[PDB]
């Protein structure tokens, strides 16, 4: 059609016009050497490692930037190409420091490896080397700038991806230095990604420093649970210990980035851990006991209560396996008070229809939107990788973005309509000028943050926002298959709990206080003993001792997300599973096994004894929960809107203020990140 | 790995000077001894054709008159630049194989004499820092040298994909390796051909119609080390 | 000389610098020479104008230019350290 | 008594056509009649449509809805609700 | 003279693997993700098969990492997804297959760095 | 599905070879107990033989049965010719290995293995 | 000569060891220096091949001249960093001389 | 800088010491805890900072090829010393 | 050493020690690393 | 060049011509013939051709491969026929070597080559012992290297390096006993493969 023919070493290839010589070589399966080029950044063409010979042409060309022409034969292994690589590698190493033994990149260094494969095997540089002073840019990223090869990946990433223009080059010639010039910290929710994209040891993880080498680490491909994006990760382990967290490429979720909480909070898994079951001694103090005794104590209380007298609350890091098991157990004593700490209005359709509480456009669908309206959300801190995707569309597609709420910094310019929730009434009625933008839009997208739904008037807001999406789809602006309404969650376990029939929020517990309460990783402090009968019997199951454990009667040590194979559903409804990287510490156990064991002792044995069986049970309640890496799609937005209009609830005057306004509120949000000494250094740095 | 320390060659010369007399004293005890001959002559006779079909090599072939020595027929390293004679037996028994080994010792001294006189100067490992590690002084001064030292001692050098069967004239017979490379820095498969594996498989054949004490002599004449037989 | 700035009592972000009214009128003419939407093109002439008023470029002078043209301060630091006619001392 | 109803169906398959028509026509009326009853509708591609009912103490019953019609689906729920 | 067997190839009984390391193990069949520290893609060509991670504890004497899982280090390489699945089936191993992730083709334009009216214009090189 | 056979051309042929192996193993147990001076009873030894044959009863592939019989005959020869020592014959009984918990609760208490 | 340890926890010796006889852990020292917290050599796994001292870029680990160190228990042959550092302090007078006599062949 | 904990056990340069309730200290009963007493962190801090008259200085640890790989150290900062990452010697521009 | 004495270092042992195996001065191995996982310590007050 | 292994063009032509010669004479079994860049000739044959091909190479006047140097197996689990049987033969008359390869799976027997080369007797016992490949019509096929009663075939790629059981002496039963393997220090798996291609000449197609 519009494809053109080129040759790579004589093999014909059909490429789209504009394809670069480097991209043509990928199709035949050749990787051209590179340093400055990165496929997710702008082309720079400065390292010159990609120089390649085009047949008959006397000058080598930079394959990463040169558009390939018709009939070109790219000679990727000719002597002219090989000598160009040897020459560039010679210049890269001329001033590079002899640091490999003390350098943390050693073993997974592109300079080392491309020197081995494409460079010469010796030196003829007989002078002294350049040495530069180091730059301090925060507690996360260590700089040894003598190792920098001036590829400018960090500068391009900081400016384009993170939307931060704080890194540049100062000076000229051989004395050109990368940095901030002034004493500044590069503290961004995405900052830790410059460690990955720096090809050399110039930028390195400060927490990870000196602890491991890459050849000795075992890699476990898993899922992040620090937010509801479900970023794909790799957990590096060595001899039973978690060493670091790396991004895992997924084009439709996180691409090859992760947030700084995902990257660095893992050190909280080594602190404040629950390693033994505990019960209260006669003096009212928690004391270690056996699995025998702790489960028997709970099973005895469980067998004596029924119906509303037993309730449970699920925290933000709970796996779907544990969720359904606890629902099944309480359903055998006739309790339906299965609650979450995160609120979602149950008015109208509630959780009957999945589309009512999903990111129906999907994360990838942001790149196709032409207008985005954000309501009551700081997506920069609630969903860092979802916010990075918006900026990608803002930068490349010219996306128009408007916000209702606090005028927070999103890393890109946007139209601020204000913070009063009555703007939503104006937009839907047609008086606000922005409604003209929405109507003209051909693929508009409306995102309402789950944080805004935590207000008392959350139901009114969801009705007001859902109404705006009703207006657009009645006009011709949209093609039908395109979905406009979206909810942006911030809690890893929220979507799975809603899918399973949990009641969002703890309103039911407040309405019928229980005599026995299960706190399943619940550390939001939403229910305290001041909300419960004087002798409530509280059971806490979790992996950290934080807010829930101190007030419990029985403590059951569970596993963290790195210590189990567990299912988590992200904000768009995609179901993904973690894998065991290391086993739980001490006497801690897999969370669904604790409930399965407790049920047997209580005489209400659940009908599943393996992870495969409890996942077959998950399929019974919601078949999408076992379709791993699949986004299913939910319809009946029309029906949800009709149900949402039955009850008319008014909007409070309070302006929409997101929970996280500045970066200091981003670092500590769950029990793991609250236990991280790395996260406390970040909080201290951005304040002091 | 390293070059000869200064003064080593003179000491090797001193040892080689007196060694033939030591072989002579050994022969004085055994070669013409009627008891030694009674224990070895016509013991464990193997025909030339049976030796080949049973997979024998080394002295087990040459004791039966087969004119084969991998150092002559398929030379490796510099064996084609040294002069020596291959001892050949005529009766295929333990005594002829014993004489072959004693004569091979004399020829080894003859070859060592030429190596001491013909030792050339120069480097000791291939000047190719992507295979052989650079000198420690280079590793501590040159960026390329340090990188190659680091990679050679962690990942190791990658071997192009392929499979070879390579064999030498080991003192016990043909010692070979069937080495399979998959393109990485670790071998995919490494079969070891031990000359004693086939030789011990022939013990049943070679011992037919002999006394219980002739089995002692027959395992002796094959020179079996169960490190190579068992791997 | 160096290409990293360290605050000192003579040279810090609170060192007083501001364009005189006459130089603001000149700044307006400089900025008018370039297409609307590309005001970053005025960085070189306006840094020079700051140096002609002041003699040299304190870090506060660099920050003022970045503020007038709405360019990130780093992008003005890169220019100031690249071209040799700017005196940073 | 009854505690929960779950309806499974495919978004595209003809076997789920009748259930899709029920939700698009009757679900809103059903939810208004039973505002305190979780009627979890969960779509998933390629699933055989089913109707799950949860009664007291975890008892469950499932009725196939394959190749049903909208009125046949209405009766099946009527049996559960009754 | 050939014979006919209509059955499913199974060799669980003639491999000598203990029963618990057949029935209780979960095999993962996947193409390894690119190590995001490096740009090389040569480690994402072949399919792998690994097993579920099991307990590692600290040796009382030295503090070394102990294990009782004989398959803790077993990694097999396969040319295709179907070669890996076939091998898992005949060995009786329950398995999960993960579809290969391929980087989406990109549109790289050096000229876009200097756009007249688009946000793709870079502020620095 | 046309494959080269080992010995048996169908399951009925294979079942014959299986029964001959059982007879040979059944008759050798009393001698095995005596030659190796085992401290198990002849009935215990024969029960183990039945146990080993029993756990292969589901096989329907004649080639797999032939290999199972081939392996079983080799084991019989090692025992008949006294190549096995006393230690080898007693490894079928795992006398020093404490019983392994089988139910869910027992396995939950001890560790993480399923 | 200052008394600072030569080893910088590069783990090249651990990588090359044909017997997997070396176990190393490291972290930033209180002065920020890159140093080991664990350095074990299982002397009953070791093959005394010298590959570790060839791989070491700073001459930190060496095989000394002592060969008369047989023990009465297995556990005494599991060396940790304290034992190996004491061996260095014990034998340095002779190790340095041996290195001086052979480093030009390396 | 060897020191003893309350139980009387010496603390190693790595900070190791068995706590009070740890049974594993029974291995030292009737024997001794091997502890090297030349702490490297303390010995390297006794070395005097070297005064040089250049922005960049090189260190090979001494001994030429018997030291460590040769590295170059930038001395532009006047608020701290330049330290060698291999041997810990310190340098200051004069 | 009377003719070519060894280089003096202040960390070198002044007193040589022979083989100490089988004595109360024998080497006893132990792990030189610190504890990896810090457990949660419950409060000492019975607020519950 | 001093560091580069020199090429021998005459032996490459010679071994190529002999490879076609064998292919022309044994078309019923020969599936592939190739000569490596270091001049080793490999004949890949259908497994039914083991005895006819090996007999021809031993007895034919222009072959005379009288000595079986080695017989081994290679396990490639990704292949349907995972086991590759490799015969390395030596011709003293023509001072040449040849490699003959075939294949089989777990359940398919290969014909014993003992009739052609008595040397093969123990090699096939080792292949049976260590890979579990059955050889039909073998005079005495049994384990040769492993312990009596050993279960499994250790040289298979999916057999764990340290096995499944380990031995110790137990005082209670006064004999050596076998128990499930536990390691005080687990073997440390290393990922050494660089993510950059080393040898373009061997690149597989995309
Ligand atoms: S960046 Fe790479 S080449 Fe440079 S010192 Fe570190 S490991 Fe060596
Ligand atoms: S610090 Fe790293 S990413 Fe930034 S320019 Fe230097 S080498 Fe490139
Ligand atoms: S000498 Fe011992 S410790 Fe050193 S590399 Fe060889 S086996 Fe490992
Ligand atoms: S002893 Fe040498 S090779 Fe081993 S970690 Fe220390 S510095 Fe590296
Ligand atoms: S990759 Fe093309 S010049 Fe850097
Ligand atoms: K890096
Ligand atoms: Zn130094």
């Amino acid at each position: 059609s519009n494809l053109i023919e080129v040759f790579v070493d004589g093999q014909s290839v059909m490429v789209e016009p504009g394809t670069t010589v480097l991209q043509a070589c990928e199709k035949v399966g050749m990787q051209i050497p590179r340093f400055c080029y990165h496929e997710r950044l702008s082309v720079a063409g400065n390292c010159r490692m990609c120089l390649v010979e085009i047949e008959k042409a006397p000058k080598v060309v930079a394959a990463c930037a040169m558009p390939v022409m018709k009939g070109w034969n790219i000679l990727t292994n000719s002597e002219k190409t090989k000598k160009a690589r040897e020459g560039v590698m010679e210049f890269l190493l001329a001033n590079h420091p002899l640091d490999c033994p003390i350098c943390d990149q050693g073993g997974e260094c592109d300079l080392q490896d491309q020197s081995m494969m494409f460079g010469s095997d010796r030196s003829r540089f007989l002078e002294g080397k350049r040495a530069v002073e180091d730059k301090n840019i925060g507690p996360l990223v260590k700089t040894i700038m003598t190792r920098c090869i001036q590829c400018t990946r960090c500068i391009r990433f900081a400016s384009e991806i993170a939307g931060v223009d704080d890194l540049g080059t100062t000076g000229r010639g051989n004395d050109m230095q990368v940095g901030t010039y002034i004493e500044k910290m590069f503290m961004s929710e995405l900052s830790g990604n410059i460690i990955d994209i720096c090809p050399v040891g110039a930028l390195t993880s400060k927490p990870y420093a000196f602890t491991a080498r890459p050849w000795e680490t075992r890699k476990t491909e898993s899922i992040d649970v620090m937010d509801a994006v479900g970023s794909n990760i790799v957990v590096s382990t060595r001899t039973g210990e978690v060493m670091r967290i790396l991004p895992r490429m997924h084009e439709d979720i996180n691409e090859e980035w992760i947030s700084d909480k995902t990257r660095f909070a893992y050190d909280g898994l080594k602190r404040q851990r629950l390693t033994e079951p505990m019960v209260r001694n006669e003096k009212g103090l928690l004391t270690h006991t056996t699995w025998e005794d702790a489960l028997s104590r709970v099973a005895g209380m469980l067998q004596s209560f029924q119906g509303n007298d037993v309730a449970a609350i699920a925290g933000g890091l709970v796996d779907a396996e544990a969720l359904i098991a606890l629902k099944d157990l309480l359903n055998r004593v006739d309790s339906d008070t299965l609650c979450t700490e995160e609120v979602f209005p149950t008015a109208g359709a509630g959780t009957d229809l999945r589309s009512n509480y999903l990111l129906n456009t999907t994360i990838a669908g942001v790149e196709e939107a032409d207008v985005v309206l954000l309501v009551g959300t700081n997506p920069r801190f609630e969903a860092p990788l979802f916010n990075a995707r918006i900026r990608k569309s803002w930068l490349h597609n010219d996306l128009k973005v408007a916000l209702i709420g606090s005028p927070v910094d999103l890393t890109y310019r946007y139209d601020h309509l204000g913070d009063s929730p009555k703007i939503l009434q104006d937009i839907a009625s047609g008086s606000h000028p922005f409604s003209q933008v929405l109507q003209e839009a051909k693929k508009p997208m409306v995102i309402l943050g789950s944080s805004a739904l935590q207000r008392n008037d959350g139901a009114a807001i969801l009705a007001a926002v859902s109404n705006i999406a009703q207006k657009i789809r009645t006009s011709s602006g949209v093609t039908g298959d395109w979905k406009v309404m979206n909810i942006l969650h911030r809690i890893a376990s929220q979507v799975a709990a809603l899918d399973l029939g949990y009641k969002p929020g703890v309103e039911a517990i407040q309405k019928n206080p229980p005599k026995m309460l299960f706190l399943l990783g619940a550390d939001g402090g939403c229910i305290t003993r001041q909300d419960l009968p004087k002798d409530c019997f509280i059971v806490y199951q979790g992996h950290h001792g934080d807010v829930g454990a101190p007030i419990a009667d029985v403590i059951l040590p569970g596993a963290a997300y790195t210590e189990k194979s567990a299912t988590y559903v992200n904000t768009e409804g995609r179901a993904q599973q973690t894998k065991v990287a290391v086993t739980p510490p001490g006497l801690a156990r897999e969370d669904w096994k604790i409930i399965r064991a407790l049920s047997e002792i209580a005489g209400m044995t659940l009908p599943y004894d393996t992870l495969d069986q409890v996942r077959n049970r998950l399929e019974e309640v919601s078949p999408n929960l076992v379709r791993y890496d699949d986004v299913e799609g939910a319809n009946y937005f029309q029906q949800a809107s009709e149900l949402s209009k039955l009850v008319n609830q008014q909007l409070l005057a309070d302006p929409l203020v997101p929970p996280q306004l500045t970066i200091k509120d981003f670092y500590m949000t769950d029990s793991i990140s609250r236990a991280s000494q790395t996260m406390a250094k970040c909080v201290k740095a951005v304040t002091e | 790995h390293q070059d000869l320390p200064l003064g080593l060659m003179d000491d090797i010369y001193e040892f080689s000077k007196n060694f033939s007399l030591r072989i002579d004293e050994l022969e004085e005890m055994l070669t013409n001894n009627r008891i030694w001959r009674n224990r070895t002559v016509d013991i464990g006779i193997v025909t030339a054709e049976d030796a080949l079909n049973y997979g024998f090599s080394g002295v087990m072939l040459r004791g039966s008159g087969i004119q084969w020595d991998l150092r002559k027929t398929q030379p490796y390293d510099v064996y084609d630049q040294v002069e020596f004679d291959v001892p050949i037996g005529s009766r295929g028994d333990c005594y002829d194989r014993y004489l072959c080994r004693v004569e091979e010792m004399r020829q080894s001294i003859r070859i060592i004499s030429q190596c001491l006189n013909k030792m050339p100067p120069g480097e000791i490992k291939v000047d190719d820092a992507k295979v052989s590690p650079p000198k420690r002084a280079e590793m501590k001064t040159s960026m390329e040298s340090l990188i190659h030292h680091f990679k050679l001692y962690t990942e190791g050098y990658q071997v192009p994909p392929g499979a070879t069967y390579t064999a030498i004239e080991a003192p016990k017979g043909e010692f070979g390796v069937y080495l399979v490379s998959d393109g990485s820095s670790r071998p995919y498969r490494c079969k070891i051909k031990a000359p004693g594996f086939a030789h011990l498989a022939g013990l049943d054949k070679m011992s037919k119609g002999h006394m219980l004490a002739d089995v002692v002599a027959i395992i002796g004449t094959q020179d079996i080390v169960f490190g190579e037989v068992d791997r | 000389a160096l290409f990293v700035h360290r605050d000192t009592p003579e040279n810090n972000p609170e060192t007083p610098f501001d364009f005189t009214p006459e130089n603001y009128k000149r700044i307006e003419a400089i900025v008018k020479n370039y297409p609307e939407g590309h005001k970053a093109a005025a960085v070189l002439p306006v840094l020079d104008l700051a140096q002609r008023q002041n003699g040299w470029l304190p870090i506060s002078a660099m920050n003022k230019v970045a503020e007038i043209l709405q360019v990130p301060p780093m992008r003005v630091y890169e220019v100031a350290t690249f071209y040799t006619m700017y005196n940073r001392k | 008594g009854l505690r929960e109803i779950r309806i499974h169906l495919c978004q595209r398959s003809p076997g789920s056509q009748g259930v899709r028509d029920f939700i698009e026509k009757r679900y809103v009326e059903l939810k208004k009649a039973n505002p305190d009853l979780p009627i979890l509708i969960r779509e998933c591609s390629d699933v055989q449509p089913k109707l799950w009912a949860r009664y007291a103490f975890g008892q469950e019953k499932n009725v196939s809805l394959n190749n049903f019609s909208a009125d046949q689906v209405t009766r099946a729920l009527e049996n559960v609700l009754s | 003279q050939l014979i006919t067997v209509d059955e499913k190839l199974d060799i669980t009984t003639i491999t000598g693997v203990p029963e618990e390391h057949i029935k209780t193990r979960k095999a993962r069949i996947f193409v390894p993700a690119r190590n995001n520290m490096q740009s090389g893609v040569n480690n994402t060509k072949k399919w792998k098969m690994e097993f579920d991670t099991r307990e590692r504890w600290e040796n009382p004497l030295m503090g070394w990492a102990s294990t009782a899982d004989p398959l803790s280090n077993l990694v097999l390489t396969f040319s295709t997804k179907e070669d890996a699945v076939a091998f898992a089936e005949k060995n009786g191993w329950s398995y999960d297959v993960e579809e290969r992730k391929v980087p989406k083709p990109k549109s790289k334009s050096y000229g876009a760095n200097f756009s007249w009216n688009k946000r793709t214009r870079v502020s620095t090189k | 599905t046309s494959v080269k056979p080992i010995f048996s051309r169908d399951m009925n042929e294979a079942k014959r070879r299986v029964r001959e192996l059982y007879r040979a193993w059944y008759r050798e147990v009393p001698n095995t107990v005596h030659l190796f001076q085992l401290d198990i009873s002849v009935k215990q030894g024969r029960d183990k033989v039945r146990e080993m044959f029993k756990k292969n009863a589901h096989i329907t592939d004649p080639r797999v049965v032939d290999l199972l019989v081939i392996k079983g005959k080799m084991e019989l020869e090692e025992t008949i010719k006294v190549w096995k020592q006393r230690t080898h014959v007693m490894r079928f009984f795992h006398e020093t290995e404490a019983p392994r918990p089988k139910d869910f609760l027992s396995k939950f208490y001890v560790g993480h293995d399923p | 000569p200052s008394g600072e340890e030569r080893c910088i926890a590069c783990k090249l010796c651990e990588a090359v060891c044909p017997a997997q006889a070396i176990t190393i852990e490291a972290e930033p020292r209180a002065d920020g220096s890159r140093r080991t917290t664990r350095y074990d050599i299982d002397m009953t796994k070791c093959i005394y091949c010298g590959f570790c001292q060839e791989a070491c870029p700073v001459d930190a680990i060496v095989e000394g001249p002592n060969f008369e160190f047989s023990t009465e228990t297995h556990e005494e042959l599991l060396y940790n960093k304290e034992k190996l550092l004491n061996n260095g302090d014990k034998w340095e007078a002779e190790i340095a001389a041996n290195i001086q006599a052979d480093y030009l062949y390396r | 800088g060897v020191r003893t904990s309350p139980t009387g056990e010496k603390v190693t340069h790595t900070g190791q010491v068995y706590d009070d309730g740890d049974y594993r200290k029974v291995r030292f009963v009737g024997r001794q805890k091997e502890v090297n007493e030349n702490f490297a962190i303390d010995l390297i801090a006794e070395q005097p900072v070297s005064q040089v008259g250049s922005r960049v200085i090189s260190c090979d640890g001494g001994g030429g090829a018997l030291g460590h790989p040769r590295v170059y150290i930038n001395l532009d900062k006047e608020t701290k010393t330049g330290t060698c990452g291999y041997c810990g010697l310190q340098f200051r521009q004069q | 050493p009377t003719v070519k004495p060894p280089t003096a270092r202040k960390f070198i042992w002044t007193n040589h020690k022979f083989n100490l195996s089988g004595t109360p001065q024998q080497y006893v191995p132990y792990s030189t690393t610190r504890k990896k996982i810090q457990e949660w310590v419950p409060p000492s007050t019975p607020y519950k | 060049r001093p560091t580069v292994r020199p090429r021998n063009d005459v032996a490459h032509k010679q071994l190529s011509a002999f490879g076609e010669y064998v292919a022309e004479i044994l078309p019923k079994y020969v599936q592939q013939v190739q000569v490596s860049c270091f001049n080793e000739l490999e004949i890949c044959i259908h497994p039914d051709g083991v005895i006819p091909v090996l007999t021809f190479l031993r007895d034919h006047s222009n072959a005379q491969f009288k000595s079986l140097a080695d017989l081994t197996a290679v396990d490639i689990p990704t292949r349907q026929n995972r086991f590759e049987i490799v015969y390395n033969l030596l011709s003293l008359r023509f001072n040449s070597r040849i490699r003959v390869k075939t294949y089989t799976d777990e359940l398919t027997p290969i014909e014993s080559s003992v009739p052609v080369y008595k040397a093969a007797n123990w090699y096939e016992r080792e292949i049976w012992d260590m890979f579990g490949v059955f050889f039909a019509n073998h005079p005495d096929l049994r384990r040769i290297l492993t312990d009596y009663g050993f279960e499994g075939h250790p040289f298979r790629k999916d057999f764990p390096l340290s096995g499944y059981v380990e031995l110790r002496y137990d005082d209670e039963v006064k004999r050596v006993v076998a128990e499930p393997v536990e390691l005080a220090q687990e073997f440390r798996k290393f990922d050494l493969n660089s993510p950059w291609e080393a040898f373009p000449a061997y690149r597989q197609p995309p």
